[PDB]
């Protein structure tokens, strides 16, 4: 329920030949939820916990999505943090998994980033017309959301009328309760420099080259 | 047979907590009645069949319980050590307040037979009906009451804690999640009389009186509680 | 061609698989039709035009079909009239003349989803 | 095993009504045995060997009420609460006529154990054989056996009020009527006996024969009411 006690239940795995949390550290979206759970000093002490987790051996340098999620279905971790996307692969491996809360750090919990899937058009496209037609009358319909939630799970569907299939599942509540405790992402124009300075922040304090205090003070910038 | 028709049974098949759990709650109602004495002559035979309304009322309470439990395991289906710590810790407070039952339904049987004139026997053969007897009284059976509710709120909770490993959905989780509410609802009751009591605010009998009303004021003040917390 | 006219909401490819039967063991084609609104089509057309060999519909339409003179008398040996209960039989004789087949006792009910509904009103 | 052949058992699994309930049943026809003194002596040991037959008479008795219990939850398979509510009522009313059976059992023992002439032990011990004591015996056990049976009747009737969510087909419908029809033909007679000893038509022993003669015609008088509602 908290991730001050994954370094023991890591030490408790590696003495069986397994590992406690794998995920990608690569990608910033992964990391910012423990980043972004008390909070600065949230950031600084949300941060230098990750660090530990690597500096202690617990988890790997260069983690990334495919590494982790192999490791996860092929049973070698015990756990790890993905969206509802990833349900999918999972079922088809011979894994008994479950999706639950993320875990609190220093008390609070992990505050992820909500994300919506959206459609749009290309403003250089001259299909657009078409586009809305099949966006419209084929893709957001009860029919056309079903054919992709079950090739790879879409996550709550911003379609009315799921809503009592979407609170049928066990999973997806754990979605929402992971919703509620995070925040929905702004749309702004600066994301694409911000997401760019929280990776590049990450990999550097992860790998070893700047320091946790060093790392916020050029990604404030 | 059910609840409700959103959640999903999972403990459809019994198991030994159940089991166990069902002749504790069988012999409870059972020796509460049979530990009675043997009618040897007419005599004893209608002393024995004036002990059915008593008995009525124990085993009519003792039920209830053994109808929350029922329900409880089937929802959740649960067989872990915190559930067989916390059953105990119910299925041990049932077993203490049998026999005491057996002596209030008497008792307050009594109390009522003089009321509506059914019967006039005496009250002296129960002890001396002093203020400190009948604060004992209060403080005993409303303790006695909370720790029933306590635990039932504290087994829904144990199945709010496994939530994912259950694998409740949101229709299961609010049932749940309601249903600790209402049994703290219902511990809060007893709670507040057996505080009442024990601080004893006029140091006479209208501190019973009114720790006696709050059952008579049950529903309503569990709606001031209720209300209370969704106003804010 | 062997036509039968019968209501949408009947099993009609259970009675084609009847006539596909019939045509394996006879050599007689068997199509089954079931037109909108055939209770009041069926009067008009079978008494201008040629209309359908066979009419299925309650009895209670059947009536005004016998007086109108729409009907053929139904004449029945005794060995296949014993096989359907008497009581069917009643509902087809129109001024002591049998005017259809019986084939089943029709009767509305209340239909309930036990899941949003376990006791029902 | 199975009553009818056209009858779908849907209570084929075992379930905790039907375990509590049978923990009730062992325990009424072991306690009416085993509630008795243990023989320190081989005096006492003849004198509990004499109890036999008035403890398989209670026995049989017992079994015979656990058999139609046995086989209603065999048939229907009901689990709700008001088969529930219904079900406690019949273990409450088992288990207050446990130990009144044993003095019963025994008290008749004597009786005719006097008439066949096997004993010649003295009733004395029983209290005072007075018209209200011999009449209050009657209304007792009349209402008791009553009330058995006619909870039975509601508990059919529970099942036939739910004919379509068990989806009773028209034999099993059939069969439901008719085991409400029995279970009432076999309350109108300790029902008749108790209304005719509580009026008390004579004011003397001739109102206690008359009563305690209807269960020699107990067969007769249920085709007598049996064929009044089939004439019209
Ligand atoms: C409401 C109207 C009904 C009023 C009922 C009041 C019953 O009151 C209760 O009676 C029973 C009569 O058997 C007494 O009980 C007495 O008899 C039973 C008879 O087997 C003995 O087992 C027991 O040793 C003795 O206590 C209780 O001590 C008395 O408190
Ligand atoms: C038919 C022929 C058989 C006649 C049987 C008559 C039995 O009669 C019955 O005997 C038993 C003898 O134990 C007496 O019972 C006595 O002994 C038992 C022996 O354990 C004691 O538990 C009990 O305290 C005492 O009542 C009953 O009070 C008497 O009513
Ligand atoms: O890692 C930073 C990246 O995070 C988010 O991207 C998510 C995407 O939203 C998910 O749907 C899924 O595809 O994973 C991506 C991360 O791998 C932000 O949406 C994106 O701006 C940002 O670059
Ligand atoms: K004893
Ligand atoms: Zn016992």
């Amino acid at each position: 329920k908290t991730w001050e006690e994954i370094p023991a239940l890591d030490k408790e795995l590696k003495a069986k030949g397994k590992s406690a949390l794998m995920f990608n550290l690569q990608e910033p979206y992964f990391t910012w939820p423990l980043i972004a759970a008390d909070g600065n000093a949230g950031a600084k002490a949300g941060l230098t916990f990750l660090v530990d987790l690597i500096k202690n051996k617990h988890m790997n340098a260069d983690t990334d999505y495919s590494i982790a999620e192999a490791a996860f279905n092929k049973g070698e971790t015990a756990m790890t943090i993905n969206g509802p996307w990833a349900w999918s692969n999972i079922d088809t491996s011979k894994v008994n998994y479950g999706v639950t809360v993320l875990p609190t750090f220093k008390g609070q919990p992990s505050k992820p980033f909500v994300g919506v899937l959206s459609a749009g058009i290309n403003a250089a496209s001259p299909n657009k017309e078409l586009a809305k037609e099949f966006l419209e009358n084929y893709l957001l319909t009860d029919e056309g959301l079903e054919a992709v939630n079950k090739d790879k799970p879409l996550g709550a569907v911003a379609l009315k009328s799921y809503e009592e299939e979407l609170a049928k599942d066990p999973r997806i509540a754990a979605t929402m309760e992971n919703a509620q405790k995070g925040e929905i992402m702004p749309n702004i124009p600066q994301m694409s420099a911000f997401w760019y300075a929280v990776r590049t922040a990450v990999i550097n304090a992860a790998s070893g080259r700047q320091t946790v205090d060093e790392a916020l003070k050029d990604a404030q910038t | 047979v059910g609840l409700n028709p959103n959640f999903s049974f999972r403990g459809k098949q019994q198991t030994r907590i159940e089991t166990f759990s069902d002749a504790v709650f069988a012999l409870a109602i059972t020796l509460l009645v049979l530990s009675s004495t043997i009618p040897e002559t007419f005599e004893d035979l209608w002393a024995s069949m004036r002990d059915v309304i008593p008995f009525a009322i124990c085993v009519a309470l003792i039920i209830v319980i053994w109808y929350q439990h029922y329900i409880f395991f089937l929802k959740y289906g649960l067989q872990d050590k915190v559930t067989i710590l916390l059953n105990t810790i119910l299925l041990f407070v049932l077993l203490v307040y049998v026999y005491p039952l057996k002596f209030l339904a008497r008792f307050l049987s009594e109390i009522y037979g003089g009321i509506f004139g059914i019967i006039e026997t005496d009250l002296s053969r129960f002890g001396e009906y002093s203020h400190q007897n009948l604060k004992l009284l209060m403080v005993n059976y409303g303790l006695g009451a909370f720790a029933i509710f306590l635990v039932f709120s504290l087994m829904y909770w144990r199945a709010y804690k496994m939530k994912s490993l259950l694998d409740l959905n949101s229709y299961e989780i609010f049932d749940t999640k309601s249903s600790i509410i209402a049994n703290l609802l219902m511990c809060s009751v007893p709670l507040l009389s057996l505080i009442i009591t024990l601080i004893d605010p006029w140091g006479n009998f209208r501190t019973t009186i009114l720790s006696g009303f709050l059952y008579f004021l049950y529903v309503p003040i569990m709606i001031v509680f209720g209300r209370i917390t969704s106003k804010k | 061609k062997l036509v039968i006219w019968i209501n949408g909401d009947k099993g009609y490819n259970g009675l084609a698989e009847v006539g596909k039967k019939f045509e394996k063991d006879t050599g007689i084609k068997v199509t089954v039709e079931h037109p909108d609104k055939l209770e009041e089509k069926f009067p008009q057309v079978a008494a201008t035009g040629d209309g359908p060999d066979i009419i299925f519909w309650a009895h209670d339409r059947f009536g005004g079909y016998a007086q109108s003179g729409l009907l053929a008398e139904i004449t029945p040996d005794k060995a296949f009239q014993d096989k359907l209960y008497p009581f069917t039989w009643d509902a087809v004789r129109y001024n002591g003349k049998l005017i259809a087949y019986p084939i089943a006792v029709e009767a509305l009910s209340l239909i309930y989803n036990k899941d949003l509904l376990p006791n029902p009103p």
